[PDB]
RNA sequence: AGAGAAAUCAAG
RNA sequence: UUUGCU
């Protein structure tokens, strides 16, 4: 570790990058996931009060607590409502212009959003067929199921798609003709708990966690909702300076750091993470956030209900528990579900609903991004705080500029505290401030004076994608140019990626050796002209963007002979994607 | 959408990986390789664009200035741009 | 008392031009009616000689029976037009909508033109016009909706431009009693409670005064665990040729034997892998199972085990909780990074050049080069090919159900083309339904030394090759499609140590001003203390060594450890720059970090180089 | 046996 | 399933 902290020429800042091993393969989680989900559930009610008492927690339906009730050493699971509505009052005040997009976007965008755009999401839990299913199949199902029930053509806007939800869910009984004639019935109740449950699954290849844990989806009746709270929660994310969303983060991130007073002052950069971020906030706070915000807005009262109905199936919501505990006798192994036998979570049996656990407190990860990270935000509203703040859901930067060290240190506190009074705790182990300002880091992006590195996540698969030669090629260094002007590889280091996803392509065409291609080439004499037959690369660092066809012409390294070979469009083997249409843009089987 | 990113290499390899249209233009046996299947669109190997490449049907050179049009305006209006003296700081 | 983008005649004229306190909008009608007079005017503006068009509404009806005669046309009272083109005679109005796709036809006598509120335009009406004009009123809007915004007026602007709206949502009683089952709020939270934001006594912020230390794990030194062999791999030198007339050559010329066995891979395994071979020699890769098939790759071990383990279901059923074994430091992690960065007679790192088109483009293909003539002749770029040879071949043959064994040699070429056995991977009978699962695999390798308290389940055989003699370590493993294919593309951990040597030569470049790829200065680093740096090009070098080894035993344990690292990483660069760590209660990220040092031999190597450095700054 | 890590493959 | 990425 000595080797990755440099002392002259660069920084330990620098070799941040090295702090890395995304090279090798990523953990996949393996079998039940019922543990990680039961301790998910679990972690809102055991934080609600500052002694432990699940059994006493487990009744309450909207997690609002005093302030004598939040644990300040602690993480803390309810919410203050008086501080919530003032916090989003304050919200409102401060970001009036973006509260006015938001309020063309309700009364123009909204109304017109379409309903296909639903088909654009993870595998959906469809509530007849009783198995996940591909996010355009399950909304067809749904659809064709509503327009049964309910006689009638629901339109194409979203929001005939969530009114005809909605009508459904006051019939006293729904029937499903399959298609292969199969019925299928549906008490309002049965309607009711399947779309309140969210099916849960590992999150699969995520790196930088040494435990795995899972994610949750919903049903398709109420991804309507859902869609349209998250297109606001964007909407008004998008104008506001304080929010992480993928945004210009360079001209973000170099803004804050050039952020200076008059050398006099105290700076301060607070780097943290949120403990347990979704496993202790509440949908009723999120909810009474947005109503503040529509009330203040003056918009009418049937969007209030659109935009609460949502959270509201969210409190009523019906995890999903998985598989089962893993239990041994001697040297077998059993899965059972909770409540056969005595375990740590036998404190929720009380709330099983055949496999599925009913919690009103906490979250899942991965259902509400935006409007948890508008929740977050609302708290940095107040007089007290008058730094600079950024926030990517789970993981924030706070900038204090104050008069002197105590003044910061209580701004630091106050925020700490204010994030609690919202439901939101840091994690303090992963909380660092650094004094003066100017070494920080924040959503994989490190900060050192004037000079921001962003440290990729992910390295490019430097491989082709599958498809053809020259869609692949043109896929390939179309990332690796996006990977450059991002900052997270320079010259050197580009070339050097170029390089290797030249080698892969050309190995993976069977161009590199002797192969059965290179060996029909050479046998019947046709010299390689394009990259994928062996002919050296006619891409650079600078020319990463053209196309290889119109390059190797201008160059003089296709002739118009081979160029009218390769780009008839009558032969037999034709089909950002910029590639012309060639000879080599085959389909493959299988 | 991994799934074929992984199974390129293999999927390269097969026997008749390249599915393409009947087409008599393209001979059963050239040099005593294998070029089409004639299975029960019809199935043909790697080395297909390649002999075609050498021995394809031409077509005219207005075909060929249309489609690659869009690209050498790119091609064009990079080799016409002039670079000055490349800094450090 | 107007929008800076309003001129003064055409607000004079707007405000006169109608009654409009009369009307429920007493200002935004007359801001849109100059709006649209203002769009005419632009449009107006421009000639071909004659100009483009001319205003026609705000003008006394005279004119309009002057034009109508003249210009062929005829002009109504009730909806007068705005536009006429006469050098195409047809008539536009140029109406503005909120709705910038749905344009329902008000009227059939002529042609319409609507237009968006933020500047865009119908589907087939802006291609007639030109497109500075478009441009033109694109810009007039986009400023109008920013004023509307700004002084707030969005929803009356709608209502003047669209009329009035309508509840497209209602929610009925059942559903209501379903939605207030588990919330003490209405559909609409209402909670009769004054909003404000109390005062909690928090707690105090501590200085972080020294840099903490990682936990040292005590146990069983930990065994090599990677898929393959490090710088203990070596290769057999065979004649040029095919991999099948390599492996025929190596089955020819062999005599091998025990030297150590290990219970967890059993010598007589060993036949699964000549029988491999000489199939191989004969052209088939793939062979019939054979008797030592089943103890090889564990045929019908799960039903063993099932049948082992019922033998003892006499008991209760508890939790079935899980331990990790702890493990310390092993000491072959320093030994082999010496030996990765070893040098070599040959450069392993052969990639293509790019073009150079550019002085760019010269200048990276300089640096690439130059990084690839560092770290090209080191053991650990042979170990990388070895890996990325392997991976490829184990990973194509994992595509399709088989239950024979497949043969899967790791044969590479030196330039002049001598065959190089670095070892051979027996593919066992698998049936891949998912694409994480664990694929069993009998890997054979040609060693350089060995160790029994580093390989204590590998077998370790002689080989002797025309006098030659060699170490054959046979590994019985499981491993999953998913990390095959990771290391079917291992060439990847040359990014990481080339970042870095391109970045401290820039460095050197700018404060220079003049680039020189050929610097290679002194890196000061917390070494043992016999030195107190090393060059560049060897620093370069041992990071390639470490990274290759992290990637190699990457697992959570390495993961969790590298991303709680980097916020005492960056705690060290802020106390050796002499700035100040403040803390939060109850924090401590040596915590996290020690919650993932158990097994790994990396991540142990990694908090001992921890611990070394300094942690204290004055 | 083995792979591995908080629980799964080593077929069905 | 025929076997050649330094």
């Amino acid at each position: 570790m000595n080797l990755f902290t440099p002392r002259s020429e660069i920084n330990p800042t620098t070799t941040q990058e090295l702090l890395y091993a995304y090279t090798g393969p990523a953990p996949v989680a393996y079998g039940t996931r019922t543990r990680a989900v039961l301790e998910n559930i679990i972690r809102p009610y055991q934080y609600f009060y500052k002694e432990p008492n699940v059994q006493r927690a487990l009744d309450i339906k909207t997690g609002c607590k005093e302030p004598e009730d939040i644990n300040v050493e602690g993480p803390s699971s309810g919410f203050h409502t008086a501080s919530v509505l003032k916090l989003a009052d304050n919200f409102f005040r401060k970001y009036r212009p973006a509260m006015e997009k938001l309020k063309y976007w309700i009364l123009v965008k909204l109304p017109k959003l379409k309903y296909a755009e639903l088909s654009k999401g993870r595998q959906t839990y469809s509530f007849i067929h009783k198995r996940n299913l591909p996010a355009p199949i399950a909304l067809e199902e749904t659809v064709e199921f509503l327009e049964q029930n309910l006689r009638r053509k629901i339109g194409p806007t979203l929001l005939s798609y969530c009114q005809a939800i909605a009508d459904v869910m006051e019939l006293d009984e729904t029937t499903y003709e399959g298609a292969e004639t199969y019925t299928i019935k549906f008490s309002r109740e049965e309607l009711w708990d399947q779309m309140r449950t969210l099916n849960t699954m590992w999150k699969h290849l995520e790196r930088g966690r040494l435990n795995r844990r899972t994610i949750a989806t919903p049903s398709m009746l109420i991804r309507g909702f859902v869609k349209i709270v998250e297109d606001a929660a964007k909407e008004i994310l998008e104008n506001v300076p304080t929010s992480g969303v993928p945004v210009g983060g360079e001209e973000k991130l170099a803004k804050l750091a050039s952020k200076q007073t008059f050398h006099t002052a105290v700076t301060g950069e607070l780097s943290g993470d949120q403990e347990k971020f979704n496993e202790c906030l509440d949908p009723d706070a999120m909810r009474l956030m947005w109503t503040v915000f529509l009330r203040k807005l003056g918009c009418p009262d049937w969007i209030m209900e659109l935009f609460n109905i949502p959270f509201m199936v969210f409190k009523s919501k019906l995890a999903d528990m998985g598989e089962g505990l893993v239990y041994t006798k001697g040297k077998l192994t059993d899965r059972k579900p909770l409540g056969e036998m005595p375990s740590e979570f036998d404190d929720l049996v009380r709330n099983v609903v055949g496999n599925s656990i009913s919690c009103r407190l906490g979250m899942f990860m991965g259902m509400y991004n935006l409007t948890s990270t508008l929740l977050a935000l609302i708290s940095i509203e107040r007089e007290e705080l008058t730094g600079s703040h950024v926030e990517s859901s789970d993981d924030f930067i706070h900038f204090f500029n104050c008069k002197t060290h105590e003044e910061m240190f209580k701004q630091a506190e106050t925020l700490r505290l204010t994030l609690k009074l919202v439901g939101i705790n840091m994690s303090p182990s992963k909380c660092i401030l650094i004094s003066p300002a100017g070494i920080g880091e924040f959503n994989s992006k490190f900060h050192h004076r004037d000079f921001v590195g962003n440290v990729a996540t992910e390295l490019p698969a430097l491989v082709p994608n599958g498809t053809n030669p020259m869609t692949d090629l043109a896929m390939g260094l179309n990332v690796i140019k996006h990977s450059v002007n991002t900052g997270q590889m320079n010259l050197c280091t580009g070339a050097l990626a170029m390089r290797i996803f030249n080698h892969a392509y050309k190995y993976a065409y069977m161009a590199l050796g002797v192969t059965r291609r290179t060996r029909f080439m050479e046998e019947n004499a046709i010299t390689p002209l394009l990259t994928n037959q062996g002919a050296s690369p006619v891409h650079s660092f600078s020319t990463m963007h053209l196309d290889e066809v119109a390059l190797r012409r201008h160059l003089g390294l296709l002739d118009e002979e081979t160029l009218r070979r390769i780009l008839n469009p009558n032969n037999p083997v034709t089909q950002e994607d910029y590639s012309v249409p060639s000879c080599f843009k085959y389909t493959l089987s299988r | 959408d991994h799934a074929p990113q992984m199974r390129l290499v293999y999927s390269v390899r097969k026997p008749w990986p390249i599915s393409m249209t009947p087409s008599k233009e393209i001979p059963l046996v050239f040099n005593g390789t294998k070029l089409k299947d004639t299975i029960l669109r019809t199935r043909a190997n790697i080395v297909v664009p390649d002999y075609w490449s050498k021995y394809g049907s031409q077509t005219s050179l207005e075909v060929v200035n249309a489609i690659l049009y869009a690209e050498d305006l790119k091609v064009q209006r990079f080799f016409s741009t002039e670079w000055g003296e490349i800094r450090y700081g | 008392d107007r929008p800076d983008h309003i001129d003064s005649r055409v607000w004079e004229l707007s405000e006169t031009q109608e009654d409009w306190i009369t009307q429920v909008h007493g200002h935004v009608r007359r801001v849109v009616e100059c709006w649209k007079y203002t769009i005419c005017c632009l449009i107006s503006n421009m000639h071909t000689g004659a100009p483009q068009y001319d205003v026609f509404k705000w003008q006394d009806r005279s004119t309009i029976e002057w034009i109508c005669s003249k210009k062929k046309v005829q002009y109504p009272e009730r909806d007068t037009p705005d536009l006429y083109d006469n050098e195409r005679a047809v008539a536009y109005k140029v109406l503005l909508v909120s709705d910038l796709s749905d344009h329902s036809p008000t009227s059939g006598i002529y042609h319409d033109l609507a237009f968006n509120l933020e500047g865009e335009a119908e589907e087939s009406c802006a291609l007639v016009l030109r497109g500075s004009q478009l441009q033109d009123i694109k810009g007039f809007l986009c400023r109008a909706l920013e004023w509307v915004v700004s002084n707030n007026l969005t929803q009356e602007v709608v209502e003047t431009i669209s009329g009035e709206a309508k509840l497209q949502f209602s929610v009925g009683t059942t559903f209501r009693t379903l939605l207030k089952r588990d919330t003490d709020w209405d559909v609409i939270p209402t909670p009769r409670v004054e909003p404000n934001v109390p005062r909690i006594e928090g707690r105090r912020w501590t200085q972080m005064k020294k840099l903490p230390l990682l936990k040292e794990k005590e146990g069983p030194p930990s065994p090599w665990r990677a898929l393959l062999l490090g710088a203990d791999s070596e290769y057999i030198v065979c004649p040029p040729g095919t991999d099948q007339e390599a492996i025929s050559w190596i089955h020819s010329q062999s005599e091998i034997e025990c030297i150590r066995e290990s219970k967890s891979t059993p010598a007589s395994v060993i036949t699964c892998l000549t029988s491999s071979l000489q199939s191989f020699a004969e052209g088939n890769p793939v062979r019939s199972r054979i008797h030592e098939d089943i103890i090889a790759f564990g045929i019908n071990k799960k039903q063993e085990k099932k049948q082992s383990a019922s033998s003892s279901a006499s008991g209760e059923w508890k939790r079935a909780e899980y331990q990790v074994e702890e493990m310390s430091l092993p000491p072959w992690v320093e030994e082999e990074m010496v030996l990765l960065r070893s040098d070599q007679e040959d450069n392993w790192i052969e990639l293509e050049k790019n073009a150079i088109y550019t002085e760019v483009d010269g200048v990276a293909e300089g640096l690439v080069d130059k990084y690839i003539e560092i770290v090209g002749r080191t053991k650990v770029a042979s170990v990388i090919e070895k890996w990325q040879i392997a991976a490829t071949r184990t990973f194509s043959q994992l595509h399709t159900d088989r239950s024979r064994i497949t043969a899967c040699p790791i044969i590479t070429r030196d330039p002049s083309g001598n065959c190089q056995f670095w070892g051979m991977v027996l593919l066992g009978p698998h049936h891949v339904k998912r694409d994480t699962d664990n694929a069993p695999l009998l890997i054979a390798e040609i060693m350089g030394e060995d160790t029994e308290e580093k390989y204590p389940k590998h077998s370790v055989f002689s080989l002797k090759v025309e006098g030659k003699q060699f170490l054959l370590s046979l590994k019985i493993t499981s491993f999953s499609r998913n990390k095959l294919y990771t290391f079917s593309n291992i060439r990847r951990v040359l990014i990481q140590p080339a970042s870095i040597y391109s970045q401290v030569v820039l460095s050197r470049a700018a404060e220079n001003n003049s680039l020189n790829l050929e610097v290679n200065p002194e890196i000061q680093l917390y070494l043992e203390g016999a030195q107190r740096g090393m060059t560049l090009y060897q620093w370069v070098r041992m990071i390639l060594c470490l990274e290759f080894l992290m990637a190699i035993y990457n697992n959570p344990q390495m993961e969790g450890f590298l991303a709680n690292m980097r916020r005492l990483h960056m705690s060290r660069h802020a106390m050796m720059e002499r700035r100040q760590v403040f803390l939060p209660f109850g924090s401590r990220p040596e915590d996290k970090v020690n919650e993932c040092i158990i097994n790994n031999p990396i991540v142990a190597y990694l908090a001992k180089g921890w611990n070394s450095m300094p942690n204290v700054y004055y």
